[PDB]
RNA sequence: UUGACUCUAGUUUGACAUUGUGAAGAGACAUAGAGGGUGUAGAAUAAGUGGGAGCUUCGGCGCCAGUGAAAUACCACUACCUUUAUAGUUUCUUUACUUAUUCAAUGAAGCGGAGCUGGAAUUCAUUUUCCACGUUCUAGCAUUCAAGGUCCCAUUCGGGGCUG
RNA sequence: CUUUGUAAAGUGCCUUCGAAGAGUCGAGUUGUUUGGGAAUGCAGCUCUAAGUGGGUGGUAAAUUCCAUCUAAAGCUAAAUAU
RNA sequence: GUUUGACCUCAAAUCAGGUAGGAGUACCCGCUGAACUUAAGCAUAUCAAUAAGCGGAGGAAAAGAAACCAACCGGGAUUGCCUUAGUAACGGCGAGUGAAGCGGCAAAAGCUCAAAUUUGAAAUCUGGUACCUUCGGUGCCCGAGUUGUAAUUUGGAGAGGGCA
């Protein structure tokens, strides 16, 4: 009803983000997310689009950083918490079985180059194939400080074999109204590839890495 | 005006309310005569839209025509023709059941003039109509200018000649390419374009 | 019920629409004062009468000017009135289903009225209206939301009542 | 006239409409909430999609060492089996209700329920439930309210209430 | 002769409004009819709407626009037939 | 259980005032409806949406002021003639049937209700009676009618309110 359930979604924010027993008050940013709620649940032998839609608002799945692009980004971003990995390395990295498992299990953010998107897809490529863990195009001598949002905001939409997906909706230190605006945008950019909404509605939830007994669709 | 709420309600015919009322009225009407009178309109908003007024001279008459096709009255179903006209059962009357209902009331109450009929109720073997008639002899109607015209003897048995809403429908009297055969009169149109019109100088 | 009805009709007995005589005399005074003084539409003080006729009071309820609406229970085609309690509630006018359209008709100097409505009242008689509005709101207005749910009828004849009461005492009360 | 060609009244079968209302089995659907899945290494038992570096009053595991496609723990939500306890439609089949419809009959007289009297049921004279309700040897008759009771008729004439 | 009249009509700018017809429209099907051809009208039966709505736009449908009217109520001389 | 009065629906009368049939039918509005015949046969077609049959009017009838035509630089109720045209179309695509728009002309004319709260006044109408200046008028009286009769509005508009 005129910004859907914004009377109970504000309760869903305030009665989670500031709690030390219910939400448990853990270490860091209590990162809020949401699944979907549809009747459009034909398992899609059509092979569902799975389109990587983006928004400039930051969900911030941003703990683990790495680097693949070299010769510029190594000595430009060494100021940041990145750790430089050279060109003769990914051979010895993937030579033992476990190293790549540890890498794509923990390392969830990557920076590449327009010259280092050539030697990428041979070795690492299909070792995971479904982890949703890849770099993105950023230039050699460029901003580097607009990447903190533009890369990790692009989270994934792979919906193969079963209709089980979930696009995260901001975190604690982000804007208060923007997460309740981007959820509506996240429904709109779902019905972009989908046909039905059911109807101007998803199925609301904002588990900030802890989901209490808030039983909303 | 209650008339707008009546008009809107009466359209929802399978609303729990009209469902009940259909069942109880169709019983009341079936128990009375075939062509009996009506003390007032059952649908006072429908009546007045068709031209009924609540002044002396205007009457309503409830009438129930049998449903179904027109069985050809030929004896033993034998037609004495060619196969194309051996039909007996699946044949339809060209006038409507409204027209038949108007026609039989027109014959019953000959002193009055049929203004307009309309649908009230129906079951499987009956359809129920309320004909709005007018008294052309009552001064009430003869003195008012808005209904003076009906008294003129060129409006005697409109329902018979087929000048009522039902008749005009059944005669396809409508403007457009759709009604080319029957616009100015099916018979008039036929004889006009089957007339050989010769001049003095050919 | 027949004591709330009695009191409603005792208030509604006043504000009876002007008679043919009372009208004529008032018109003779007014139309005379149009010559003598030339003071028209100020003479013949404002009338407090009951509002009546279906298409009149429907519009007074739609504009929310009505303070009490009496709805007849025996109108020839019920459809004329089936919508009126539901309209009356939605607009929030106090309404009562009163027994007799004949009783309403006798109150408005017609034969039948099928509806009545008090939209104004004299300052003296506003207290009675306020009380009788609260006692009729207890029955009709308040309980509308519940009565809306529940069906009437489905009631057997007295002979089939007695048969069911026999056939129910057969199995269970054996 | 017929297994000639083409039809048709009739009849019969189905669907729909007239066509309402209940009960015992079922689709649950808005509405819940416990199970509900071990190809793999691995403490061991990962259906999944998105979270993370510390929490918990103490216990317990992530963090990280660690295996593997899925990092557990801490939980949200999506269906993939199951349970039923919402009474939110017939969904299909087995019965029932009157009120539509239908068939009779009477010059629309005695219908239904109850109560008397039963004579009694014995559990025992009852607030318990089974148990009838004025006419028969005879080719007659049976019609205009008679008996008691109560007010009037001022006590003439009688006509009226309830029984019968 | 009056004399309607103190009562009726047209006209301009602003402001809020601006009701407009249901067993109908329409659809299926049967019959008939038309030059009207996946159906021109009419009629029976089943279903049965809507309110930026409905009809029509002479090849059925879906999506997108456009044009044009305003149905299911009604009065009305002459040019025509004889 | 009574007293009286309403209301609603349905009746009765040799009730006050009225009206319907029948005739005619050339032309007009409808319904119903063939076969001969044509096809060199014949069943669809054709004759023919004709004859016969039945219902209903008038001096004309019907129609008619757009749920129209169009696709244009757009026209603008209705009917009739010239034309479109023996054409587009139909059709055992055989026999055969077969419109419409534009264009010129004849005559031209437009309008009415329902859906609105008169609500500071059913303002409306039939009837009866009396009188008069009698295709009617007025006063009074019963009735109709608020389950809506008048004034206002008809889509081209228009209504309420404001100012000039």
């Amino acid at each position: 009803m005129s910004k859907i359930t914004s009377s109970q979604v504000r309760e869903h924010v305030k009665e989670l983000l500031k709690y030390s027993n219910e939400t448990k008050k853990r270490n860091f940013l209590e990162t809020v997310e949401l699944q979907v709620g549809l009747k459009n649940y034909d398992p899609q032998r059509d092979k569902r689009f799975s389109g990587s839609l983006k928004l400039p608002n930051c969900p911030r799945p941003n703990m683990s950083i790495c680097i693949f692009g070299d010769a510029f980004d190594v000595d430009r971003a060494k100021s940041c918490g990145v750790d430089a990995m050279s060109v003769d390395d990914l051979k010895k990295l993937n030579k033992n079985k476990k190293l790549i498992k540890k890498l794509s299990k923990k390392y969830n953010a990557f920076i590449a180059s327009e010259v280092l998107i050539k030697q990428v897809p041979r070795l690492l490529g299909p070792q995971l194939s479904k982890a949703g863990k890849f770099p993105t195009p950023v230039s050699h001598n460029d901003d580097l400080y607009g990447k903190v949002t533009d890369v990790r905001s692009t989270i994934k939409f792979q919906l193969k074999k079963v209709l089980c997906l979930a696009v995260a909706v901001g975190n604690v230190e982000m804007e208060e109204d923007v997460l309740v605006n981007q959820i509506l945008m996240s429904v709109n950019f779902f019905v972009s590839l989908l046909k039905k909404n059911w109807q101007n509605v998803g199925s609301l939830v904002v588990k900030s890495s802890m989901g209490p007994a808030f039983r909303l669709y | 005006g209650a008339y707008k709420y009546l008009e809107e309600l009466q359209r929802k015919k399978q609303s729990d309310v009209l469902r009940f009322l259909q069942r109880v009225r169709v019983w009341e009407y079936r128990q009375k005569n075939v062509i009996h009178r009506a003390a007032r309109p059952t649908r006072p908003d429908k009546a007045r839209r068709l031209g009924y007024k609540a002044k002396q001279g205007f009457v309503i008459y409830r009438v129930r025509v049998r449903r179904g096709n027109r069985k050809r009255p030929v004896p033993k179903g034998a037609t004495y023709g060619k196969p194309t006209n051996q039909g007996v059962n699946e044949l339809k009357y060209q006038r409507s059941l409204r027209a038949t209902a108007e026609e039989r009331v027109g014959r019953r109450a000959a002193n009055l003039r049929v203004l307009n009929s309309y649908w009230v109720n129906q079951d499987s073997t009956y359809k129920y109509f309320e004909v709005i008639l007018v008294d052309p002899q009552h001064k009430a109607i003869r003195r008012d200018a808005r209904y003076n015209w009906i008294c003129d003897p060129v409006h005697k048995h409109r329902e018979a000649r087929g000048l009522t809403a039902t008749g005009k429908k059944s005669r396809g009297i409508n403007k457009g390419h759709k009604f080319n055969n029957t616009k100015a009169g099916r018979r008039k149109t036929w004889k006009r374009q089957n007339t050989l019109s010769l001049w003095r100088y050919r | 019920d027949r004591n709330t009805a009695a009191e409603t009709f005792k208030l509604f007995n006043k504000y009876r629409p002007e008679t043919a005589a009372e009208k004529k005399e008032r018109l003779t005074k007014e139309a005379a004062a149009v010559a003598e003084g030339k003071s028209k539409q100020d003479a013949s003080p404002k009338p407090y009468a009951v509002k009546y006729g279906l298409n009149h009071v429907v519009a007074l309820i739609e504009n929310k000017k009505a303070k009490l609406v009496l709805i007849a229970n025996d109108v020839d085609p019920i459809e004329l009135v089936v919508f009126l309690p539901a309209l009356c509630k939605k607009m929030g006018v106090p309404y009562a289903i009163v027994k007799g359209k004949a009783r309403l008709g006798t109150l408005v100097n017609q034969k039948t009225s099928a509806v009545a409505a008090l939209t104004e009242v004299r300052a003296e008689d506003e207290a009675a209206l306020a009380k009788l509005v609260s006692t009729i709101d207890a029955n009709f207005a308040d309980k509308y939301d519940e009565v809306k749910k529940h069906w009437g009828g489905g009631i057997l004849g007295n002979k089939a009542q007695a048969k069911m009461d026999k056939r129910a005492k057969n199995s269970d009360s054996a």
